[PDB]
């Protein structure tokens, strides 16, 4: 079996991760990914986020970092292990700098 | 060889009197007969259960932890009874042997003696249990004097250096061996594993000894260079690097 | 396993030259992905067991250590008092 | 015409020319480098091995008895820890005794290494070895056995390892 990995991305990358073959959709006809449309209304990207993180198929979240930003809240209250978060880079919008919500914890050492 | 025997159910004074009938033929050896004597007083802890018992029967009230008062000068009396002596070419060496109760150093007896005497050998109940004899930990022992007999015209000009860096590669060996149940194995480093290695050939070709099997300080020096030819000569840093020129190579 | 913590991680597993191009250049980048995923599940994991035992050295050293000893001083102190009455 | 070493200890010119005639087309023209050295490394088969672990070309073995002879083995493989025999018939053992003499395989059995904790040895048949060597390369023993016809590598049967050292081409 194993777990899926989820995306939480503009059009582009989830595009990009699908065409890479990630991510099904399930028995109950659940998703796995979310495509952040430019007319997003901002609750979407926590409501599915926190479905994703409280879900037992997902083993990874893949978010788009300017997307973890709009959910800053949501997503550095996650303290557990179990799905991994990894902010990744966009297209236009800058790459991933400091503001990462894992790398945060070596904060006198990294 | 002179033997003195007082027997467990002997009277309970000739066991005072032992010791001085001892030390009394060993200063005419020493001090008249110009020898050389090595003296061995075994369980005087027996002696001061003896002392205890000619002080109860004198009516005196008991003293520190049950002792007689006096005791410290009464081993004192015994322990220096002891040495060289200018103008003559004899000496008394002496080697009390005691046993402790609990195994507890803070006994009055190994407490005085500690007082009076100049080192300790410790016979350890852990190496005696894993079948190891002489099961002497030499991590706790010491010898006070140990410099004042080694080295050049007296044993060998390595022999310090030697002994230096055998106890500091055991300090080593028992930490590594310590760490290896909480990291395991896979988490030691090739140097951890050379402390590892020494560790178990140092205890059983340096430590175990037979019962009749008498080597010289000669001996005993070369069988730890063997050991220390366990690591790369870089490691060896208690031993100067001219000693290490004579003594670390192996020869025909 | 690092010194007896067990550590979560996760391995990958697998079920028009211009897509086979693009195929290519996004299977690469899946392979950082679940390779990092794997040092960020440490990470996270190892951080949690650092400071549990950062505690447990913390604790005996500044509270089972001293009461330890106050008993002990307590025992020799009162074996002197019975020594005195005998 | 001598090959190259990136240092040495046991080996004079006369022993570096008359085994570089021998060694196979797969090592001609490589320099040699040390694996492992009594002399640099302390004196250990666990030590041997480690140094030996990463390795994935042939080696030379070279050792001095307390009598100063050198002899040793050629193989075709690294030594490491096997449960049964390892090697192919490219495998020799040789000795300057003092005259130079090498031992190439026979074609009658195929037991050319075998590596335990406790020791390493080359060549079988029956309970022969042509070159076995303790833990912690102190004691030795050479006798023949008809993986390679050998004869004593020694000054005698048994022996003890003055100094030892592994060489690989690399």
């Amino acid at each position: 079996r194993g777990k899926l990995i989820a995306v939480i991305g503009d059009e582009d990358t989830v595009t990009g991760f699908l065409l890479g073959g990630i991510g099904e959709l399930n028995k109950n006809r659940h998703p796995n990914f979310l495509v952040v449309e430019k007319d997003t209304t901002i609750n979407e990207i926590e409501d599915t986020f926190r479905q994703f993180l409280n879900r037992d198929d997902i083993g990874i979240i893949l978010i788009n970092q300017y997307i973890a930003e709009m959910v800053r809240h949501a997503l550095d209250a996650h303290q557990r292990s179990i799905p991994a978060v990894l902010e990744i880079p966009s297209k236009e919008h800058p790459y991933d700098a400091a503001k990462d919500s894992i790398l945060r914890r070596a904060k006198g050492m990294f | 060889v002179c033997l003195f025997l007082n027997l467990a159910n002997d009277p309970t004074i000739e066991r005072i009197i032992t010791p001085r009938l001892a030390l009394t033929t060993a200063e005419f050896l020493a001090y008249q007969c110009e020898k050389h004597v090595l003296v061995i007083l075994t369980d005087m802890s027996s002696y001061a259960e003896a002392l205890r018992e000619v002080s109860a029967a004198r009516e005196e009230v008991p003293g520190r932890r049950g002792f007689p008062g006096y005791m410290y000068t009464d081993l004192a009396t015994i322990y220096e009874r002891a040495g060289r002596v200018e103008g003559r070419n004899g000496s008394i060496t002496q080697i009390p042997i005691l046993t402790m109760p609990n195994d507890d150093i803070t006994h009055p007896i190994p407490d005085l003696t500690g007082y009076i005497t100049e080192g300790q050998i410790y016979v350890d109940r852990q190496l005696h249990n894993r079948q190891i004899y002489p099961p002497i930990n030499v991590l706790p022992s010491l010898s006070r004097l140990m410099k004042s007999a080694i080295g050049e015209g007296m044993t060998r000009k390595d022999h310090a250096d030697v002994s230096n860096q055998l106890y500091a590669c055991y300090a080593i060996g028992k930490d590594v061996q310590a760490m290896k149940a909480v990291v395991g194995e896979e988490a030691l480093t090739s140097d951890d594993l050379l402390y590892l290695e020494f560790l178990q050939k140092f205890e059983k070709n340096f430590i175990t000894q037979g019962p009749y099997e008498n080597r010289t300080v000669y001996e005993t020096l070369d069988i730890g260079w063997q050991l220390l030819r366990i690591f790369p000569k870089e490691m060896l840093k208690r031993i100067p690097q001219s000693t290490l020129s004579e003594f670390y190579p192996r020869d025909s | 396993n690092v010194a007896g913590v067990t550590l979560p991680v996760f391995e990958h597993y697998h079920e028009g030259e211009q897509l086979a191009k693009l195929k290519r250049n996004y299977a690469k980048a899946v392979e950082l992905l679940v390779e990092l995923a794997s040092l960020q599940t440490s990470f996270v994991t190892l951080d949690e067991a650092i400071k549990i035992t950062n505690r447990r050295v913390n604790a005996i050293e500044h509270v089972i250590i001293p009461r330890i000893e106050r008993t002990l001083a307590y025992i020799i102190t009162e074996l002197d008092e019975r020594e005195r009455e005998e | 015409l001598p090959i190259l070493q990136s240092h040495s200890a046991l080996l004079e010119n006369m022993h570096i020319e008359q085994l570089a005639r021998r060694l196979p087309a797969r090592v001609q023209g490589y320099p040699w480098r040390l694996a492992y050295s009594t002399l640099e490394h302390g004196t250990s088969l666990k030590t041997l091995y480690r140094k030996s672990a990463s390795l994935d070309s042939p080696v030379l073995l070279v050792i001095k008895d307390m009598d100063n002879q050198i002899f040793g083995a050629y193989a075709t493989h690294p030594f490491r820890f096997s449960d049964h025999y390892y090697g192919t018939g490219e495998t020799f053992l040789y000795t300057f005794s003092p005259n130079f003499k090498v031992f190439k395989w026979s074609g009658e059995n195929s037991y050319f290494i075998n590596g335990d904790i406790s020791s390493l040895e080359l060549g079988g048949g029956g309970g022969r070895f042509g070159l076995w060597l303790d833990a912690d390369l102190y004691h030795g023993r050479s006798n023949s056995c008809s993986t390679f016809n050998n004869d004593i590598l020694s000054k005698k049967e048994d022996f003890i390892v003055q100094d030892l050292e592994v060489w690989t081409f690399e």
